[PDB]
């Protein structure tokens, strides 16, 4: 565990690479082993009861469950949260690279594999956090809310935000993340004291709404409008992509239905345009 | 702060000196017990008989430690008619380990037939020479050639010094445009004779000394003579120690221009003279930065004196070995 | 431009550097000197040679060369390696164990002489543990660990002479000399602790935290302007700086920085310039002051984005200036730290500076020197 | 010191008051060594007991106080800050730093005194030095402050009150005590310690809280209650800047006189004349002394009985009637009891200008040059003095530094500062500190290393090289040629490295062989100054032109060497015993005649090496073999060279 996550998930960015397809194929491999880490790692309410166990009479160290720790670590500051943050900018950076190149297949992947195991780490965390207050053990762990407005020290600016949606201009042909990115939003918005945050974050800058605008404009104005989703020459790929931002727009309206179940602010009459 | 104590070391007769590395941390005393006790200030400071050997014949009068640039060399005195030389060698290379010690008799002058009155090393400028002298009233000036070339001894001056050598004086010299100069204080009681101290000066293009001067003025025999350390001193100072306590300052008014040598136009003045020791005044001993002296005498007690800004001179302390002196003392005009 | 540094691809990942000692006092680059490995090969001690200096030595590649000599296989990692005198060496093994040879550089080969084969542990696992710290001042030798013991020893003993044991204990970062025979440490804790060599006992000698956002301090070290006013760099980006031989006090609390200062080195030809290397991914100069209007070396280096070389002067007519070190108020700015990076380098685990000289090996697989730190 | 003479400080030494014997010295560093010595003994008889006592008399006790290495490293900084800025800065920029270094160094005497006192309550023994050293440093405080307003900002009158009233409210203490004592025993009015702090208040000029405990004894007395709100009044009018800083004093006096007239009108009025208190108030609100007088045993402050004299009658103020005022206030608190005191007459020299004769009352009372000194830096900065100033008659500025440096060393890193401070007194400064090296035990590189730093950047090399080849020869008396060797390369000394080099080659007649080659092969241009080396090094490059058999170049290489006629024939011997094979093989560059002048110097070497010494002393069966063996050397040479002269020919055909 240590060796992996030390001498590969820590070092893996610090190498040189002949070609840049290499870094894509390596965190793919390394991404999607945590990942079934942490499908697999089932929480239980005795994985906090005792470290030392008396082997006959003798308090032995008996290390905590490895998703447990893994957990934990997550739930505090980690550099998993840094490397997932890099892996997010450099996924907007290479999109913005609309010139095709090879690994950007691989960028798809890998930030998948990011999508789908935050939203794991959020299924759980809530049920870790469960078991944890009735737990006479002293553990940390912070609400990754928190994270979420976290100040990037590389920006020095909560933009966690901000790259989440510089995706929903770049799935032009990218229903799926659009769709992760969106679930992910609303899976946070389960709670509250947010909009104002939202709202600033918004109002940055016009040039700034104005690209966001652009990129919800591409969001919507295909919700059964693709010319190819009644073709067959295309086939069940454009079929699909119609189911995908179909749950998308439905999850985009439970957000919505939630932000306006609180006060002003709420951001449907900003994104409606009021 | 320490206490006396009458107690003293285990030598069984009188204790002559004792000398300090030039460098630290380590102390000899030199005694008429005949043999040398080589004694090191540990770090904790408790110094112990770390050596004891044997010298000269008579009383070993005195010892003189060289900077090791001289080697860890020394030289001493005593009733023999010769000065002993002694480098303490040890054996293998001082990495980690520390092997077996030795005393080394480099040399021993045998000085002609005459009592060794003083004797001690020459000064870094003027390369690496050795002065003795006896009561003989010559002063023998020998030599070693090379770094390793320690053991040999050629005298390579001797200056006739009129009456019985007694107390001798090196002056500090660190210019070119500079010379070396000995002082001499001879401690034969002749009340007729003025000048008891002579003075003498390398005249570089004649290659050798000549009288610089005496003090006509001194008829006592001169217990001890000490220059005052004066190398970014412009003039020199001396201390002069018998019954009483005599400073002088000189200062050249004249250095010549076609005819230096021989004798150069000083100004000496008896800045000080004192007999507040009451008794007869054996030594005084300076300050290595030359701005200190103190004096002792056969009521045992050293009497401290310095200069101000006007560089005159007061005592700035009264200690007493007979006694128990007072305690702080401070005043302006 | 601040004298271009001449880079030598070894081929191999470097750990520990430190010169060879010919002790009393003398300016030249030790030519000679052992180095412990990263994992160059294997874990080894090599013998290396460096051409001394821009005079004599501009050839054997660009701007010198250090060249391999011998080398013998070391179990555990060479995390640290000391010198007690011109050729007796003290290295700390990942196995726990205390190394020590004798150096032959004319017959180019390195002698097992002595070895405590028993060093730090773990309790409650039976296992054992590295050195985290050597003390070698000759010929007496203290290591300290992980687990905070005391290890005591006279040079030359394959038995341990002393080890303070404590009934409290705590993990070590750094170690520097506060006087011949007084010693402090930054801990993990946030931690300042104090010792004598002559006076021990149970739990530690010394223990000091305050206000002042107390982080796991790393690196300590005694400045190059004077040893008894150290600095310690740890978790949250600031300097502490302080002034014992009993008792601290800081000179300066300097916001040098928002993260962990892994290592701390200090300028020998400046006694007020520093440098740090931190695995976080980058190497920094140090420097007096900030602003570009100063020589930049806050950004100088990384290839492109250069800046650095701007100077201006006040005649001290009807012109006034004032600078930082002129308040004694503590929390101070930023004082120009530069990380470089030349086309790409991977973690460098061993830098010295002699003079304004510098050599650097590293896990970039090359060496890195420079004859002059500026221009 | 500044003044250097004065009347012997002797040191005491309880022994020899009943067990004398007669005394032998040796000077220490900044100590003094004194032990018991055999001649015109003061006792009697002989002793050999093997006494290990040391007498190590300290004009430097002070280095074995703890605090004092804060004091003077902390001064160090700030003073070192003050310097460094000192090239820099102007007029009013100057004025204001000036205000702020004298505020952080009270500010760091005040951090002694906290520190200084959690010593003092832990101690039970060593509470009594810390108690001398407390009344000491505050005494310096309150000098300091005195001096600072006295003389810095120069500021006119008004401000001047304002800062003086503050400077006594910060050095007296008392009246909170009594607040404290008032809040914490009873009610404030039926506080015995009511009236005192009233008292205090009034001192103060605090008159808010003043009334505010007026309003508690009205309360409390239905017949002062009207004798209050009188006294309140006057409260309200009495002075804090009657007129602002854009008006006139003329305003400001108006005003002052008004409130004036009024209080001595109520005065005769009897309006007061059924409360003692507060009619004492009355008096002391005029400004009348019979009351000041008596309440000088409560004051214990004579410069607070001038304070209030000058407020409460001298709103504004003259500089020359200021020592008036002193003379007016000494002569007046003398009067309850006289007494000897130095710091009333201290600080009168202070208000009299006379900073010269203030420092000698401080140099007399005590020893520590430290806060003169800073004192003269300050005075340093002040851009011109005079009361009859002593660095135009002395130098109190390297007197004192000096003095410091001196103090520094005692300490074995303690003197680093020392050095920093002969950084400001060098023409004497760098020779005592190079005379001081060698005179204490040294084995560090760095901190050497360093002061050799210090010293090129001055362009100091005489020094620097008598040190270094000293510290050389030092290495190789431990054995070390090694040191020896790069320490001579960096004294530039070809005589010890020729030397050194023929140790080198003496270890080659033992072994044969080279060692540590390339740590001189890469030595290049450099090596023209060891002549011995400069031959060793040829060859060992001629050694593997050999080695790999570079005819061509080996054989010019040995030409041009021996052509430069350099080294002992024993060893020109083996020189040309390797240079055989090449004479041997076919080479055309071969001038025999070059070779020729190489084979008569050999015989010229041979005869000079048998008139100086026989080739073998030792009578064996090999002796005469090897003799033997040199003569077929030299018979093959001429018959190789026969040979080589034949084949040169047949070439040139």
């Amino acid at each position: 565990l240590q060796f992996l996550r030390d001498t590969v998930f820590l070092r893996y960015r610090t190498r040189a690479y002949r070609r840049a397809a290499e870094k894509w194929e390596v965190a793919e491999a390394v991404l999607d082993v945590f990942y079934k880490l942490l499908k697999d790692y089932e929480p239980q309410p005795e994985d906090f009861v005792d470290q030392y166990v008396e082997l006959q009479g003798e308090e032995r160290v008996a290390f905590k469950p490895p998703g447990f720790s893994l957990m934990h670590h997550l739930l505090n500051e980690s550099p998993m949260l840094e490397l997932c943050l890099s892996l997010m900018e450099e996924g907007v950076t290479q999109l913005d690279t609309y010139a095709p190149f090879p690994g950007k297949k691989h960028l798809e992947k890998a930030v998948a594999y990011c999508f789908m195991l935050l939203n794991l780490t959020l299924q759980k965390e809530n049920r870790f956090m469960d078991l944890l207050r009735e737990s006479h053990l002293s553990m940390i762990v912070t609400p990754l809310e928190q994270l979420l407005q976290g100040i990037n020290p590389r920006s020095k600016k909560a933009d966690n935000v901000v790259n989440i949606a510089r995706y929903l201009c770049h799935g032009n042909s990218n229903a799926e993340l659009a769709f992760e990115s969106a679930k992910i939003l609303c899976s946070i918005s389960c709670n509250s004291k947010i909009q104002e945050k939202i709202v600033g974050d918004f109002t940055q800058d016009q040039n700034v709404s104005q690209k966001l605008m652009v990129g919800f404009v591409s969001c919507l104005d295909s919700e059964e409008a693709e010319e190819l989703l009644d073709s067959e020459k295309e086939a069940e790929d454009q079929v699909k992509q119609t189911n995908i931002r179909y749950m998308t727009k439905i999850h985009i309206l439970n957000l919505l239905i939630t932000s306006l179940e609180m006060k002003a602010p709420n951001l449907a009459m900003f994104l409606l345009g009021y | 702060m320490f206490v006396a104590r009458s107690i003293a070391a285990d030598h069984k007769d009188l204790i002559h000196d004792v000398s300090f590395d030039f460098h630290g941390r380590r102390m000899a005393t030199c005694s008429s017990d005949q043999s040398v006790k080589v004694w090191d200030k540990s770090e904790n400071g408790n110094w112990h008989c770390t050596a004891s050997w044997k010298t000269h014949s008579g009383s070993v009068w005195r010892v003189t430690w060289a900077h090791p640039e001289f080697g860890q060399v020394l030289a001493s005195c005593s009733f023999d008619r010769t000065a002993a030389v002694w480098e303490e060698i040890v054996g293998e290379s001082n990495d980690k380990l520390r092997g077996q010690s030795h005393w080394v008799k480099r040399t021993t002058l045998v000085d002609s037939r005459t009592s060794v009155t003083d004797v001690k090393f020459a000064p870094k400028h003027m390369g690496l020479m050795l002065a003795t002298c006896s009561a003989d009233g010559v002063v023998r000036i020998y030599e070693a050639p090379d770094v390793m070339n320690l053991s040999q001894w050629s005298l390579q001056h001797e200056i006739s010094c009129k009456l019985s050598c007694s107390c001798i004086s090196w002056n500090p010299s660190s210019s070119r445009a500079h010379s070396p100069m000995i002082a001499v204080g001879s401690d034969d009681s002749s009340p007729n004779i003025m000048g008891k101290v002579q003075i003498y000066e390398y005249n570089e293009n004649t290659r050798k000394y000549a009288k610089a001067e005496t003090l006509m003025s001194v008829s006592d025999p001169v217990h001890d003579i000490a220059f005052a350390p004066n190398l970014g001193r412009s003039f020199h100072i001396l201390a002069v120690a018998t019954k009483d306590v005599r400073i002088f300052t000189m200062k050249p008014l004249r250095k010549e221009l076609s005819s230096s040598g021989g004798v150069t136009k000083f100004e000496i003045h008896t800045v000080a003279q004192f007999d507040n020791h009451n008794s007869q005044v054996w030594r005084v001993s300076w300050n290595i930065t030359g701005t200190v002296l103190a004096s002792s005498g056969d009521d045992g007690t050293v009497r401290l004196w310095k200069a101000n800004y006007m560089d005159n001179w007061k005592c700035i302390g009264v200690l007493k070995g007979d006694g128990n002196p007072v305690g702080n003392s401070y005043q302006g005009f | 431009m601040a004298d271009k540094f001449a880079a030598k691809f070894v081929s191999h990942k470097i750990s520990r550097t430190r010169w060879r000692p010919v002790s009393a006092s003398s300016l030249q680059q030790p030519d000679v000197f052992a180095t412990g490995s990263w994992d160059n090969e294997e874990n080894k001690v090599c013998v290396w040679a460096t051409s001394d200096f821009g005079a004599t030595s501009l050839d054997e590649e660009y701007q010198g060369d250090p060249k391999q000599l011998c080398d013998i296989k070391h179990p555990g990692d060479v995390m640290d390696m000391q010198f007690l005198d011109k050729e007796r060496i003290v290295t700390g093994s990942s196995t726990g164990t205390v190394t020590i040879f004798r150096h032959h550089e004319n017959n180019q080969t390195l002698s097992v002489n002595q070895r405590w084969e028993q060093a730090h542990y773990h309790v409650g696992s039976n296992m054992r543990a590295p050195c985290t710290a050597i003390v070698c001042s000759s010929p007496e030798i203290v290591s300290v660990g992980e687990d905070g013991r005391i290890n005591c020893f006279r040079a030359e003993s394959r038995d341990v002479l002393r080890t303070i044991d404590d009934a409290d204990s705590s993990t070590m970062h750094g170690v520097t000399f506060l006087r011949t025979t007084e010693i402090l440490t930054v801990n993990s804790v946030g931690q300042l602790k104090l010792w004598d060599l002559r006076k021990q006992g149970n739990d530690p000698t010394q223990i000091f935290s305050v206000t002042g956002e107390r982080v796991p301090l790393h690196c300590v070290d005694r400045h190059p302007n004077q040893q008894h006013v150290v600095a310690t760099g740890g978790q949250d980006g600031m300097l502490c700086i302080w002034d014992v031989r009993h008792g601290k006090m800081p000179m300066s609390l300097l916001n040098a920085h928002e993260a962990e200062m892994w290592e701390v080195h200090f300028h020998p030809s400046n006694p007020d310039h520093l440098f740090t290397c931190s695995e976080d991914g980058s190497l920094w100069h140090w420097d007096a002051s900030a602003d570009s209007e100063k020589p930049t070396f806050l950004l100088g280096g990384r290839s492109t984005f250069n800046i650095s070389r701007s100077s201006i002067a006040p005649p001290n007519a009807n012109q006034s200036l004032a600078c930082a070190w002129l308040s004694t108020d503590p929390t101070k700015g930023q004082l120009e730290i530069t990380n470089l990076l030349p086309s790409s380098t991977l973690s460098v685990n061993s830098l010295d500076v002699l003079g304004q000289n510098l050599v650097c090996g590293t896990d970039a697989e090359a060496i890195y020197v420079t004859r002059r730190l500026f221009s | 010191m500044e003044e250097l003479d004065v009347d012997p400080a002797e040191t005491p030494i309880p022994g020899l008051g009943q067990q004398n014997r007669h005394i032998g010295f040796s000077w220490g560093p900044g100590d003094l060594l004194l032990y018991e010595t055999l001649y015109q003994k003061q006792g009697n008889s002989e002793t050999a007991a093997r006494c290990p006592f040391m007498y190590l008399v300290r004009s430097d006790e002070d280095i074995y106080s703890p605090v004092l290495r804060k004091l003077f490293n902390e001064s160090h900084s700030i003073f070192v800050g003050l310097q460094k800025s000192a090239e820099e800065a102007s007029g009013k920029s100057r004025k204001a730093q000036l205000v702020q270094v004298s505020r952080n160094y009270r500010s760091v005497l005040r951090a002694c005194m906290e520190e200084m006192h959690t010593l003092s309550e832990s101690t039970r023994e060593t509470a009594q030095k810390y108690i001398s050293q407390i009344s000491i440093l505050s005494a310096m405080e309150l000098s300091w402050n005195l001096c600072e307003i006295l003389f810095i900002e120069s500021a006119p009158a008004g401000p001047l009150l304002i800062l003086l009233l503050e400077w006594v409210r910060l050095h007296v203490c008392e009246v909170d005590n009594i607040v404290q004592d008032v809040l914490r025993s009873e009610k404030p009015t039926e506080h015995e310690k009511f009236w005192d702090g009233v008292t205090g208040y009034v001192l103060q000029g605090r008159m808010n809280e003043a009334r505010q405990l007026l309003a508690k004894e009205a309360s409390t007395s239905a017949s002062a209650r009207s004798m209050c709100r009188v006294l309140d009044d006057l409260l309200k009018k009495m002075p804090m800047l009657h007129t602002g800083g854009t008006q006139t004093l003329t305003e400001f006096e108006l005003k002052w006189q008004h409130w004036r007239e009024e209080c001595e009108r109520h005065l005769q009025n009897g309006t007061f004349s059924s409360n003692v208190h507060m009619e004492a108030v009355c008096r002391v609100l005029l400004g009348d002394e019979e009351v000041l007088l008596e309440k000088r045993d409560l004051m214990t402050t004579w410069y607070h009985f001038l304070v209030s004299r000058l407020l409460f009658k001298h709103p504004t103020v003259k500089p020359t009637e200021l020592h008036f005022y002193a003379q007016s206030s000494l002569d007046m608190f003398l009067a309850g009891d006289s007494c000897p005191e130095p710091l009333d007459n201290i600080l009168l020299a202070a208000f009299e200008f006379d900073i010269h004769q203030v420092i000698k009352e401080f140099s007399i009372v005590s020893s520590n040059w430290w806060f003169v000194a800073h004192l003269t830096d300050l005075l340093d900065h002040c851009q011109l003095f005079q009361a009859h100033n002593l660095y135009f008659g002395a130098n109190m500025r390297e007197f004192l530094l000096l003095d410091y440096a001196s103090g520094l060393f005692s300490h074995h890193s303690l003197w680093q500062l020392g050095v920093d401070y002969f950084d400001y007194c060098p023409n004497l400064g760098r020779e005592y500190l190079k005379l001081h090296m060698e005179r204490i035990p040294l084995s560090t590189e760095k901190k050497a290393l360093k002061a050799l730093r210090i010293c090129e950047q001055r362009q100091m090399t005489e020094q620097v090289r008598s040190i270094c080849k000293t510290m050389a020869m030092q290495s190789l008396c431990n054995r070390r040629l090694g040191s020896a060797l790069s320490w001579s390369i960096r004294a530039k000394d070809a005589a010890f490295a020729t030397l050194i080099s023929d140790r080198f080659l003496k270890e080659y007649c033992e072994r044969g062989n080279f060692t540590d080659l390339d740590l001189i092969d890469n030595l290049g241009s450099a090596m023209l100054l060891s002549d011995r080396l400069t031959f060793l090094g040829k060859y060992r490059e001629f050694h593997r032109m050999y080695s790999q058999e570079q005819f061509s170049e080996a054989a010019s290489l040995l030409l041009s060497l021996m052509t430069a006629r350099i080294a002992p024939c024993s060893f020109w011997l083996t020189l040309l015993l390797d240079a055989l094979p090449l004479l041997e093989q076919k080479q055309v560059i071969f001038s025999a005649e070059q070779t020729y002048e190489l084979m008569r110097c050999l015989e010229d070497r041979m005869a000079a090496k048998l008139e100086s010494t026989s080739p073998d002393e030792i009578q064996k069966q090999d002796s005469s073999i090897d003799n033997t063996k040199v003569e077929m050397l030299r018979l093959a040479l001429a018959r190789n060279l026969a040979r080589a002269i034949v084949t040169e020919g047949a070439l040139q055909e």
